[PDB]
């Protein structure tokens, strides 16, 4: 899904999902917190990205509504 | 060991050669969470789907036509079926093979430890023969008949247009059949 | 492994189907798997009653939709409100649930499992059935009638009401027009 | 029925049940026949 | 894959065997009766699954079963209400007049004069008067015809043969080990997702799709049968788009995350709409929408297969401090190894969300037209009052089960339960004292009261024309909630409800909602529920500690949850069992209750519901005389109870007369509780010995040996008499008086 032609809105939702999958934790373990990227694609597979993308995604519906009710997308 | 389509990432470990289709491309590594006999199934349902689907968008928007059908293209073929009240119909054959051959075969995928493989319906009839040269055949038009039917939908959406579905025709295809003299202008 | 011979991308693992020739017509035909989560006797037997029933539901259709006895003048489709409203349906429903009481008697003593074959009463007046190797022939005859009765009846209701025609139950252009036409159709029958 | 589910049918609630269905019924009924009887 | 289906297959063979032989679930009632004593333990034994068993996989499996069997009851039970709208009921006539014609459901037959119960309930029909609200709830979701009501039902019978199969399955085919109930974040990640969220969705696609449509069109005046079929409106955009001119845009809106052009069928304008009387439906839908995000984003939040998740043992063992030595460590252990634990605290929660229903239904109304309909919001109040009653006494009851049977000292050392263990006489000792602070006060003002009037000495009462006593937090947080739309509610039309102060809301002449005036004899009867829910507290939570043992008895534990005594000695140690505990606190349960509803049904008769005329003239039910009429007792026997009774006692002759009949035999079983609550067991033994003299006498001994009724038995069957005509008599005043006025 993609919005109807606003690329300031796709700004957010993609900056919201690099955002929080650096920013994630499972089991103390993270890419903020200086532990490697292999290793994490190895204790997690797909299950980082999909939950990365998913927090990512609500986090970003939350700041587009906020923006959009405020004013600027 | 890297993967053969991805010369840089590593090889994905339950793709070893077997499996028509193997071109060791599997980022994501979604072979080690979805079972691989389930995701072949899903695959080759939805190549078999996509296959029928190009050929009847074809073929319908060409202009054959069945008696009594709506003469209208492809596009509002849905609308102009479901609004004539029989395209309901077609759900009855699609039930019927769906739930009564798809259901226990997903499900002794699922359970079951010995059992065909994903596309194995052993229909056959004819007896062409189900070879391993004949399989890669299947899933090669399978994977260009998805991409298509996409490309297909999405083109013929945005033109509302006649069979090429690009906004100028078979020219957009073709350049030089558009204005060669600019070309020819800068040499 | 032993796939089904009607299915055969999917093994006979319903194995609740039992071994393979106990009942006539066994051809593995079970995807939904009914046999797990039920008895193979009464389901048997509930399958050779809905065969008998159509059966004679078929014929009976057929038959009211072409003559009747005097004072019942009705058509097939209400008949059955106006027998109900008469009175007759109510000494079928009496005499039916009689037998059908006797039969449920029998179901319960087959399924504690006294001696009966599903489908068996003994009802074989004239002797058709009286020589071993036949018995064998005449249930999967007994069957595959009873299966197409059921397809049967369920198309003669459906299109009687669907169509408002007797006996063929065929639209108007069906039978007042040309089906094996060849020429361009127009847009309509 | 079975040897064992008519034994369990002979038990004191059931039958108690049973019984009192029967008799009430049978009340109700001669009620709905020759209702409000005050003499014999 | 740590999360997975593990299932014993064909566990217990499906026989009627056991079922002649009762009492076999037991070791000790199996061996046959000698004494009329068997059969009272039969019945109490019967789902005591935990004496029956000692390996919880078992026990657990029966739970599964029985809760199977449950939901097959509950299926069958909504399948009758569909059926008897669909059949049995003037639906169709009560559809196309909402204020005129009572709701009826339920026709009798003519056998012996009681035909006269089938009262004029209007439109052309005879029947018994529906207080239960099925009516509005089905005009809620657009059922204006009566096949889809049949169809309902037909489909209820269906899913309850289905629970009735699945519960045999599980039981006797297919029964889940004990490793899969305890998959207790799976369970929980399952129900807040798939059952609530997905529940809360499907709902609102529903009332998107159907109730919105079809309760419109029954605003705009639409008669049923020449409105659209739900059908028909499903898969109509251009037919939407005339009613809501947001479905041209489609799904894309929600999709480019544009959900402000969906204004249109998704508001939160509040209030209550002003042709029904009633919540705005797009309010709701958009209220399931929030509901149904939220409890499918919360369901993500436990451990499962994937390496994603919490641990509920981690979060606890993470929460402890000072004051509270080792915290919550232990009690994940506690509500993964007991039922009767888990049984404590749903309970609790089940109760106390009976009683936020109560409170929240009659200030919200949310069906159309079941505001005007007085008889079906006292009903749901005092159903829903009654029904959290009962199971906020089951917690506490279930909770002294547990501290009883499944308590392990080893397992929880110096955690919270240990710690709360060591100190419970401050508990109830500081409790004790709050219930004294609260009974003298709230009760010695009533009588203060009393004898103020009685003395002629109105100016020294506690009254608004005297020492005033104002609720001033009430009204402040009232006059907070009034200013809400639009300072703390900016995108908000109206307020939440205007019982905290607003506009009066009239649906033909009735009051829906009016604004609902708090002043001293509030704050008196405020105090007063305060104070009967601390009593309740207290003998509950005193059950709950004292299970185990006490300075009375220190071996409590020893002689099991439910027991009659120790003995004349120390004293006197009667009713020393958590369960007599229980018993005692049951009758403080609807002594609360009784005074919750008296108090609803007085406040809202005389100051909210009414008629209203030409240039706004409110006349109320009872003319306004809470305020000064609650002050004193007397007040409330005088204008409460004898005032109110006329409706129940000259009810006889016409349609009522069975809430008359229903009053005095409710009376007569509550007198008959005080003959087994007063009584004892010794006496009735010694009178069936002279009756047993007499049968031997005439060779009529039975081998069943006629015994008197258990101590435990006794107290249980007076308790349970009592609550049934207390129950029963309310039932019946109220019912009578609010059909009748
Ligand atoms: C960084 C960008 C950004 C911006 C500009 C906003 C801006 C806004 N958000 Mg928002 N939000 C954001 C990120 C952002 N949010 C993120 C990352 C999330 C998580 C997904 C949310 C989740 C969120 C929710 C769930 C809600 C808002 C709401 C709001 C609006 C009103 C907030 C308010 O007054 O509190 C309200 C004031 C209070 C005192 C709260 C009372 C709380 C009680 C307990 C209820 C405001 C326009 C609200 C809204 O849209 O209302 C119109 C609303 O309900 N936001
Ligand atoms: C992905 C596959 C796919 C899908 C979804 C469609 C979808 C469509 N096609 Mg299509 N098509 C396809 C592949 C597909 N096509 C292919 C591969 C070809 C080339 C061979 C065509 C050639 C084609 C033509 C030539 C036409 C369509 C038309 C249509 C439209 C109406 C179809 C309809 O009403 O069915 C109705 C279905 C039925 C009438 C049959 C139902 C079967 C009945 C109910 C009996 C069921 C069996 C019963 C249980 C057992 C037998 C009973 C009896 C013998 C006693 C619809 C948009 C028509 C249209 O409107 O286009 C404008 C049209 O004229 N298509
Ligand atoms: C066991 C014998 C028996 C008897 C006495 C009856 C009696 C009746 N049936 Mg009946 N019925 C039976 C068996 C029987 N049924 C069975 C086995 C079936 C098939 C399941 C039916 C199916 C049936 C239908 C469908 C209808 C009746 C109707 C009737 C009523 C006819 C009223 C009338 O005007 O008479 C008519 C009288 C005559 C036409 C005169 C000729 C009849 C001769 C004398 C009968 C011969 C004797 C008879 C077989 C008794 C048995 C003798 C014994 C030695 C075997 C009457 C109550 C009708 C009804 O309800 O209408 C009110 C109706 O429509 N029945
Ligand atoms: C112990 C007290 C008592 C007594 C003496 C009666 C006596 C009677 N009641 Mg009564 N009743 C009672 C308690 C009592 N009831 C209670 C507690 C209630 C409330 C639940 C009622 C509610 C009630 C109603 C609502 C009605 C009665 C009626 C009757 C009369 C029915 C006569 C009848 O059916 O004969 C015929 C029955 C028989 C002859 C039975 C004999 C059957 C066997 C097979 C005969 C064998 C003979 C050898 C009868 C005078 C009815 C009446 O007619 O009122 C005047 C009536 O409508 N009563
Ligand atoms: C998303 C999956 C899901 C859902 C919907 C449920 C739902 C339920 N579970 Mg359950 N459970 C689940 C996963 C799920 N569970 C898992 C994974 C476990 C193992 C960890 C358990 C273990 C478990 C136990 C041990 C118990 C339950 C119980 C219950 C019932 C609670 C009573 C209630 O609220 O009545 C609400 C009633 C209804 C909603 C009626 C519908 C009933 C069906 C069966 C719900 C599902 C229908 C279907 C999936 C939806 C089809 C949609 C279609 C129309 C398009 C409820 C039916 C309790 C119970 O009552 O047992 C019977 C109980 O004791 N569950
Ligand atoms: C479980 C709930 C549920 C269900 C079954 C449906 C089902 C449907 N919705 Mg829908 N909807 C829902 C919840 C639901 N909705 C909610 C919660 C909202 C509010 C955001 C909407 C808002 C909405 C709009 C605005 C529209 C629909 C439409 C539709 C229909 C076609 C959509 C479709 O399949 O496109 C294919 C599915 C995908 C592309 C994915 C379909 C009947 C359309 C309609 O009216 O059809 C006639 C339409 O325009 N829906
Ligand atoms: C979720 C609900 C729930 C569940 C599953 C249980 C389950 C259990 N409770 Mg429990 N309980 C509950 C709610 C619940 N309770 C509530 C709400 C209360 C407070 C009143 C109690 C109070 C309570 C006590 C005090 C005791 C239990 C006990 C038990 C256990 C055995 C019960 C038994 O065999 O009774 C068998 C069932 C019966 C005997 C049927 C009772 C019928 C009632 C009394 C009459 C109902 C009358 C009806 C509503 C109206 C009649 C109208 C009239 C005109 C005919 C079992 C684990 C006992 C135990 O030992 O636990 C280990 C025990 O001592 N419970
Ligand atoms: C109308 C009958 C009645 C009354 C007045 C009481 C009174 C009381 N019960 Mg109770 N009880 C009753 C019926 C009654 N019960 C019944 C029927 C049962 C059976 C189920 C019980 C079961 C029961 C239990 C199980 C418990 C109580 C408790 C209590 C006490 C609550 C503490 C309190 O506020 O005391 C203050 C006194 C009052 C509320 C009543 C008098 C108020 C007057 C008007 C004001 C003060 C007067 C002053 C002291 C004296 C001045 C006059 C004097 C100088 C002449 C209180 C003594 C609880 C308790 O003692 O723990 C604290 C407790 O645990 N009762
Ligand atoms: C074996 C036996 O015994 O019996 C047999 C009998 C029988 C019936 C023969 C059997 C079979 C097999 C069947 C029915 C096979 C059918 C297979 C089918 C129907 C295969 C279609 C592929 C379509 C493709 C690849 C489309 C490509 C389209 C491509 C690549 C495009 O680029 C199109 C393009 O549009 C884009 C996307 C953009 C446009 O701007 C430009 C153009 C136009 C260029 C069974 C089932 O096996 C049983
Ligand atoms: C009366 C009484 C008994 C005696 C009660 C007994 C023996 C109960 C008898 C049960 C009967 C047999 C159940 C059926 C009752 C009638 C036979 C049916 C009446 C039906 C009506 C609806 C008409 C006790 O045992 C007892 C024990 C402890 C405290 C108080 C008491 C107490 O008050």
């Amino acid at each position: 899904p993609i919005p109807q032609f606003n690329p300031a809105k796709a700004f957010i939702m993609m900056f919201s999902n690099i955002l929080i999958i650096c920013t994630m934790s499972i089991q103390g373990k993270s890419l903020a917190r200086g532990t490697p990227h292999d290793e994490m694609v190895e204790s997690f597979g797909i299950t980082w990205l999909l939950a990365g993308t998913s927090l990512g995604h609500i986090v970003g519906a939350g700041a587009i509504l906020g923006c959009t009710a405020a004013g600027f997308l | 060991a890297k993967s053969k389509a991805i010369p840089f990432l590593d090889a994905p470990p339950a793709l070893d050669g077997t499996m028509a289709g193997d071109k060791g491309f599997d980022p994501l590594l979604l072979s080690n969470v979805v079972p691989i006999q389930w995701a072949r199934e899903a695959e080759l349902k939805h190549a078999r789907i996509c296959m029928l689907a190009v050929v009847g968008w074809v073929t319908v928007d060409l202009g054959f036509t069945v008696p009594y059908a709506p003469q209208v293209s492809s596009l509002a073929a849905h609308d102009a079926a479901v609004d004539k009240g029989v395209f309901l119909g077609l759900l009855i054959p699609i039930a019927l093979v769906e739930v009564l051959a798809g259901i226990p075969k997903c499900f002794q995928i699922m359970n079951e430890p010995d059992a065909s493989p994903g596309g194995d319906y052993k229909f056959d009839p004819l007896g062409i023969g189900a070879s391993a040269e004949m399989q890669e055949k299947e899933i090669s038009n399978g994977r260009l008949a998805m991409l298509a039917f996409s490309g297909i939908v999405t083109q013929a959406a945005l033109t509302q247009g006649p069979f090429p579905y690009t906004y100028n025709g078979v020219e957009d295809l073709v350049p030089p059949m558009q204005s060669v003299q600019g070309a020819l202008s800068i040499l | 492994a032993a796939a089904a011979p009607a299915t055969e991308e999917a093994e006979e693992a319903e194995e609740s189907l039992g071994p393979v020739g106990a009942l006539v017509g066994d051809v593995g035909f079970d995807p939904l798997g009914f046999t797990e989560i039920l008895p193979l006797a009464w389901l048997r037997e509930a399958e050779i009653k809905h065969c008998r029933t159509a059966m004679l539901a078929t014929f009976g259709f057929a038959f009211t939709d072409f003559w009747h006895f005097p004072g019942f003048d009705y058509t097939t489709l209400e008949a059955h409100d106006a027998v109900i409203a008469q009175g007759g349906m109510s000494q079928l429903l009496l005499w039916i649930g009689l037998l059908e009481v006797f039969s449920a008697i029998s179901i319960d003593q087959m399924l504690r499992g006294s001696g009966r074959e599903p489908g068996d009463y003994g009802f074989d007046p004239l002797g058709f059935a009286s020589d071993p190797a036949k018995k064998a022939d005449l249930q999967m005859k007994e069957l595959a009638n009873g299966r197409l009765a059921m397809f049967a009846f369920g198309g003669f209701v459906t299109q009687s009401v669907l169509t408002g025609n007797t006996f063929p139950y065929l639209f108007d252009y069906q039978t007042a027009g040309d089906i094996v036409a060849i020429a361009a159709q127009g847009a309509s029958p | 029925m079975s040897k064992d589910l008519l034994k369990y049918l002979s038990t004191a609630p059931v039958l108690l049940t049973a019984w009192m269905s029967l008799t009430a019924g049978m009340i109700i009924e001669i009620q709905r026949f020759f209702p409000d009887s005050l003499s014999f | 894959s740590k999360v997975r289906v593990i299932v014993d297959k064909d566990p217990v063979a499906t026989s009627f065997e056991k079922w002649a032989q009762p009492g076999h679930f037991s070791r000790t009632l199996a061996k046959g009766p000698k004494t009329t004593t068997w059969i009272w333990n039969l019945h109490a034994d019967a789902h005591d699954f935990d004496s029956q068993t000692s390996s919880l996989e078992d026990i657990s499996r029966k739970i599964f079963s029985a809760h199977f069997g449950q939901l097959a009851i509950i299926f069958l039970w909504v399948s009758q209400a569909y059926f008897h709208g669909a059949r049995f009921s003037n639906y169709s006539a009560w559809l196309l007049n909402p204020t005129s014609i009572k709701p009826s459901a339920q026709v009798v037959w003519p056998v012996v004069g009681q035909e006269i119960l089938n009262g004029d309930v209007g439109g052309g029909f005879s029947g018994v008067q529906i207080t239960s609200g099925v009516f509005q709830m089905w005009r809620a979701s657009g059922i204006t015809n009566e096949t889809e009501l049949y169809w309902t039902a037909m489909g209820g019978l269906m899913m309850s043969a289905l629970m009735v199969f699945a519960g045999w399955f599980h039981y006797h085919k297919a029964a889940p080990k004990l490793e899969w109930f305890q998959n207790v974040e799976s369970m929980m990640n399952h129900h807040l997702a798939g059952l609530l969220g997905l529940g809360c969705l499907s709902w609102s696609g529903h009332q998107i799709h159907i109730s919105l449509p079809i309760n419109k069109l029954l605003d705009a005046g639409v008669a049923p049968q020449e409105i659209p079929l739900p059908h028909e409106l499903l898969f109509n955009q251009d037919l939407m788009a005339q009613l809501y001119p947001s479905f041209k845009k489609g799904l894309l809106p929600f999709f480019t995350l544009n959900w402000g052009e969906y204004s249109d069928f998704l508001t939160f304008k509040g209030g209550l709409n002003p042709i029904t009387g009633s919540l705005w439906l797009s309010d709701t839908a958009h209220h399931h929408l929030a509901l149904a995000v939220l409890f499918i984003f919360a369901g993500h939040m436990y451990r499962t297969n994937w390496g994603i998740g919490h641990s509920m043992k981690e979060i606890l063992e993470a929460h402890k401090g000072p004051l509270t030595g080792e915290g919550h460590k232990g009690l994940y252990e506690i509500l993964t190894t007991s039922w009767h634990a888990q049984l404590a605290i749903n309970l609790a929660m089940m109760g106390s969300l009976s009683i936020i229903v109560a409170h929240h239904m009659y200030a919200m109304p949310p069906y159309p037209y079941i505001a005007v309909d007085y008889p079906t919001q006292l009903s749901l109040f005092t159903h829903h009052m009654w029904i959290g009653g009962f199971c906020v006494c089951g917690a506490a009851a279930h909770g002294a089960i547990f501290m009883v049977r499944d308590y392990s000292p080893v397992q929880s050392y110096n955690n919270l339960l240990d710690r709360v263990l060591r100190h419970r006489d401050a508990i109830i000792s500081h409790l004790n004292w709050v219930c004294i602070f609260l009974g003298t006060h709230s009760f010695g003002l009533y009588i203060h009261n009393d004898t103020m009037r009685a003395l002629g000495r109105p100016q020294d009462m506690f009254s608004d024309k005297a020492i005033q006593l104002q609720p001033i937090f009430a009204k402040w947080v009232q006059s907070l909630h009034t200013l809400a739309p639009g300072n703390t509610a900016p995108n908000s039309l109206a307020t939440a409800s205007y019982a905290f102060g607003g506009d009066v809301v009239a649906v033909n002449g009735k009051i829906a909602m009016m604004p609902i005036q708090l002043g001293t004899a509030d704050f008196l009867v405020h105090h007063i529920h305060a104070f009967t829910i601390h009593v309740t507290v207290l003998i509950l939570l005193k059950g709950v500690l004292f299970a185990r043992s006490s300075r009375l008895i220190p071996d409590k534990a020893n002689l099991g949850f439910r027991f009659p005594c120790d003995g004349p000695g120390r004293g006197g140690t009667c009713q020393v069992s958590a369960w007599d505990h229980i018993f005692l606190g049951l009758f403080w349960m609807y002594n609360c209750i009784s005074v919750v509803i008296f108090h609803f049904s007085w406040k809202m008769q005389s100051d909210v519901w009414g008629t209203i005329s030409e240039k706004g003239k409110i006349t109320h039910i009872t003319g306004g005389n809470f305020a000064n009429s609650a002050l004193t007792i007397n007040g409330w026997l005088r204008d409460f109870l004898w005032s109110q009774a006329s409706q129940v006692i000259q009810s006889y002759g016409s349609a009522l007369s069975a809430y008359g009949i229903i009053f005095l035999g409710a009376h007569f079983i509550w007198a008959f509780s005080l003959m087994f609550l007063f009584s004892g067991r010794g006496y009735w033994q010694e009178l069936i010995e002279s009756v047993v003299w007499a049968h031997n006498k005439l060779k009529l001994a039975p081998a069943i040996q006629p015994r008197a009724l258990s101590i435990t038995q006794g107290r249980a069957v007076g308790l349970a008499h009592y609550l049934l005509g207390g129950i029963g008599t309310t039932w019946s005043f109220f019912l009578a008086r609010i059909i009748s006025v």
